[PDB]
């Protein structure tokens, strides 16, 4: 009754080996309905949008599932984009979008379960610095902010995994946020693991052994996933992330479904 | 408004609840707003807390709701308040050793 | 092909009532407006899911629009845009100038306004109609 | 005297949540296991897409509340769990 | 667009009022069955309209009930019109009317159509 | 096809005919109309099966289109209507009785086809001014 019995079970399917290449799915609305988009480029996600246009698909949203990354996204027009339910929370998955992509390669060499991501530096520090210009915007330009690593948890939220051609990479992202700032490329030691936890439910999930060729990955990065952790100061940005719905709340933000009711009465003087 | 007293190193079970059986996000915080353990989805995650390394949670509990926090190694320095924060529900909850 | 009327609709959307009623007269001529690939044994029965999900739509438009001109026909216009009818406007249903609604308000202001009250004057339509019948 | 009018033709908004269908571009012959996925459970893109600016409008939107997020969510889950066949669960049941 | 417009009629009076309210490999069993289903709305889409033109000549297009003046002949089935809504299906009506309802449509067609040269004098 | 299709080209019966022979016409051909292998027996129910519902439905909303235009102007159902709108006699000057006696529907429309472009736009201002007061 309270330290009840789950039977962890085990389901074991057929696995061949299998491609995987996301390609763009866009949700139409069905007849009798709209979809609003949200024209403007200094919407933060809520209120007020003041340009709005209605179209009934959006666009080609990819479905690239990553933990403290959002790959092949897509991009912002004006700035970098900070939106957060509530800041001055600490408890808020903190998304950021990004107007130019920082490109990283990653490949797995010719050990089978090791890979690296090449990301080049100076795009990466004018990105990181772009951050910290609209974040000091939101505190009092001051409080020197310091990037650090994760806290810890699960291997899949304190490295940045994620999936191309069919093996699981976990990378992991410490070289990108070790800097603090006061008022030649980089490469992240990746892993290719077999035992996962699954994403989709609560569970683990084990798989084949990985491919024998060469696996390349061609990403764009187009968005982080920050936190903050409120001491008593300087405001570290911890990144994680992992609740996959924050990473459809970064392509699903300017837009909405409404129902169209074309009959109206009014008064008038008419006989 | 909760007690729990505990001797040392012992694994503590702190437990907020919610009514809803479907994993919903929660987390953990203590007396100065530091994050102790968090949900990401469906994954755990750790705050940098000076529980960091000693928190823990039962991960087949969060489909029926239940949300636990197990702390082992208690030392003294814990002795505080802690808050779980599910969606609403920010229970406190406080600990002695 | 209707689907495209549908939402042609909200074109006058954040104008005024005045003038949205007269861009519908504009409106009204507006809402007047292929797989021949060779297919595999594979792509027979792939190609036409594709082709019955399409015409599912096709024909949600048609019954669509003609559940609506049923109940427009039941409040005695059956095809009219513009159709006013021998109900006369109760005070109570948030009683305004009339110069204070065809010149200042948007039509969505009007969802806000009286749809605590567009359930009861819809049965006044239906029995007023039935009435002098 | 007035008299009640009724329009038809009229640019209203409602707020509900629905089913939005799937749109993509998949091939129907690919082996690549989204295009596989998008052919069993979307439709053809948009030939000639209808988009209209609205003028004048203001509208309040909201992101950490959308409605079609959560049918994002399932729309994956259910690509994933018929593409990514794996050798070895171990989902929790909890009786 | 209805086709079948049910609902389970039975009782008359209560099937006036709700008439006014309610009507207000494994892809080839569900291509085959799909067709199956939109040749089932199309059609249900096509009797609509041939309909409402037979009811546009007499008049009555678009109204659900209509009233119109042609009065009953004695040998169109004399019951009392209290009891006639009282206990009686909708369907014992066509068992009751046999042949009437092909001059009582002829009937409906002059009424309109001397109507339209009456009001045009 | 096998729908509203027989419709659109019924109508083109009795076309040489006096103007008074086909509006007699009207109203009542309205009143009257509106293999042993697996393999063929499969197209023959899907993708044969298809393309004939896509012509089914593009013949309703030929239809619907036409009989929307009609409820523009006010008639909206009725196949014989008249008009609000006076008939300007600098339209083709004819006689009364040497038009609807002796000239059919293709003579008559080749006369009119220069400017009926500008009766479309009276009947829809006339229907629209006629609601409007
Ligand atoms: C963000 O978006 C981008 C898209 O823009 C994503 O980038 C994609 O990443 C995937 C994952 O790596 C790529 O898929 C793989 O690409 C490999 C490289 O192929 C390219 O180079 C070779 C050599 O020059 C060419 O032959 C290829 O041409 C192929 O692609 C074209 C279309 O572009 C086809 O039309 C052709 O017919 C060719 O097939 C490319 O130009 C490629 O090796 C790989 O194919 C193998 O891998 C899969 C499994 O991973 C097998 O199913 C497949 O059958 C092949 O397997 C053989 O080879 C391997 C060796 O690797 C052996 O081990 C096997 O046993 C077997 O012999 C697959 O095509 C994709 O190309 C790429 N998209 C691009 C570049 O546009 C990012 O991933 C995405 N980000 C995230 C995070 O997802
Ligand atoms: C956003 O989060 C802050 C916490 O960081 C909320 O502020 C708290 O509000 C409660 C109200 O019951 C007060 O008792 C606390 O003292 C506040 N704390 C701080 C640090 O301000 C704030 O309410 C949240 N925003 C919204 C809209 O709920
Ligand atoms: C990711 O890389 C970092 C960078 O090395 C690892 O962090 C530590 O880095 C110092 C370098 O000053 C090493 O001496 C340590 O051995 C590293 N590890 C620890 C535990 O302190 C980090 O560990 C790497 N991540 C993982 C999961 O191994
Ligand atoms: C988002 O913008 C609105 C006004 O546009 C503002 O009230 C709100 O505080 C903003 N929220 C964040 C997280 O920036
Ligand atoms: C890489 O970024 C560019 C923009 O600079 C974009 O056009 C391209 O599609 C991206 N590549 C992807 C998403 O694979
Ligand atoms: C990655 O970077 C290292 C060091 O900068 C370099 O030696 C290696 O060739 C790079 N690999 C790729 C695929 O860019
Ligand atoms: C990033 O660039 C800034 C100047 O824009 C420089 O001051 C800083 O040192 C750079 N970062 C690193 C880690 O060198
Ligand atoms: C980087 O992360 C690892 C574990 O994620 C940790 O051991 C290390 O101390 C971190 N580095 C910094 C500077 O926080
Ligand atoms: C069937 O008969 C019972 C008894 O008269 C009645 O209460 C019920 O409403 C009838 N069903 C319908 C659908 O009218
Ligand atoms: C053909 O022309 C003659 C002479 O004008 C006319 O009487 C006759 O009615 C026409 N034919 C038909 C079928 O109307
Ligand atoms: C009628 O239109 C034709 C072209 O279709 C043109 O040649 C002729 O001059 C026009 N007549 C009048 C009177 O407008």
């Amino acid at each position: 009754y309270r330290l009840i019995n789950c039977n962890t079970s085990a389901i074991t399917q057929a696995c061949p080996k299998v491609s995987f290449e996301p390609i763009p799915i866009h949700y139409c609305a069905p007849a009798g309905f709209a979809i609003l988009k949200c024209k403007d480029k200094k919407f933060n996600g809520t209120g007020p949008c003041p340009s709005v246009s209605t179209v009934q698909c959006t666009h080609g949203i990819k479905p690239v599932v990553s933990t403290q990354l959002l790959l092949n996204g897509s991009l912002a027009e004006e700035e970098v984009m900070i939106r957060s339910e509530n800041i001055t929370n600490n408890a808020k998955n903190i998304l950021v979008q990004f107007n130019t992509p920082v490109q990283i390669n990653c490949t797995r060499p010719n050990d089978i379960r090791q890979a690296h991501c090449n990301v080049s530096k100076a795009t990466w520090n004018e990105t990181l610095g772009k951050v910290v210009k609209q974040l000091r915007k939101h505190f009092g330009n001051n409080t020197i902010i310091r990037f650090a690593n994760s806290s810890g948890g699960d291997l899949e939220v304190t490295t940045h995994s994620f999936n191309c051609g069919g093996e699981f990479f976990y990378c992991n992202t410490s070289g990108l946020f070790n800097s603090t700032w006061i008022s030649d490329s980089i490469t992240l030691p990746c892993r290719i693991k077999q035992i996962i936890n699954m994403w989709q439910r609560i569970g683990q999930a084990m798989y084949a052994p990985p491919i024998q060729g060469v696996i390349r990955c061609v990403s764009n990065i187009t968005g982080l996933i920050l936190t903050r952790d409120g001491g008593s100061t300087t405001e570290t940005f911890r990144p994680g992330g992992g609740d996959m719905r924050d990473n459809w709340r970064s392509e699903l933000y300017k837009y909405k479904v409404v129902k169209i009711e074309p009959l109206g009465v009014a008064p008038t003087r008419c006989k | 408004k909760k007690v729990v007293l505990g001797k040392k190193g012992d694994t503590v079970e702190l437990t907020c609840t919610a009514s809803q059986k479907k994993s919903i996000q929660f987390h953990w915080k203590n007396s100065n707003q530091i994050k102790i353990l968090g949900n990401q989805g469906s994954f755990l995650t750790k705050g940098p807390s000076k529980l960091n390394d000693r928190a823990d949670s039962r991960r087949s509990l969060w489909d029926q709701g239940n949300f636990p926090l197990i702390i082992k190694n208690l030392k003294i320095e814990d002795s505080d308040t802690y808050i779980c924060e599910v969606e609403d529900q920010k229970e406190e909850v406080q600990l002695l050793v | 092909g209707i689907g495209a009327v549908f939402l042609g609709f909200l074109g006058a959307a954040g104008s005024t009532m005045g003038a949205a009623s007269m861009t519908l007269t504009v409106q009204a001529r507006n809402l007047l407006s292929l797989l021949r690939a060779p297919e595999a044994q594979q792509h027979l029965l792939k190609l036409t899911v594709w082709g019955i999900k399409q015409l599912q739509a096709r024909v949600l438009a048609v019954e669509r629009y003609l559940r609506d001109q049923q109940l427009l026909g039941i409040w005695g216009c059956s095809g009219k845009l513009i159709c006013c009818t021998n109900v006369p406007w109760n005070s109570s249903w948030s009683n305004r100038n009339l110069s204070e609604i065809w010149d200042n308000m948007t039509w969505l202001q009007w969802d806000k306004e009286i749809s605590n009250y567009t359930q009861i004057i819809y049965g006044l339509l239906e029995e007023s109609q039935n009435q002098q019948e | 005297n007035l008299w009640v009018t009724v329009y038809y033709g009229v640019p209203v908004w409602k707020d509900a949540e629905t089913t939005l269908f799937c749109a993509s571009d998949a091939k129907a012959y690919e082996t690549e296991k989204h295009n596989v996925w998008a052919t069993h459970a979307c439709v053809p893109t948009d030939p000639n897409p209808q988009e209209i600016h609205l003028e004048n409008v203001t509208e309040e939107f909201n992101m950490w509340k959308n409605n079609m997020v959560e049918q994002m969510h399932t729309d994956i889950i259910s690509l994933w769990d018929q593409s990514l066949k794996p050798c070895v669960k171990l989902t929790p049941l909890c009786v």
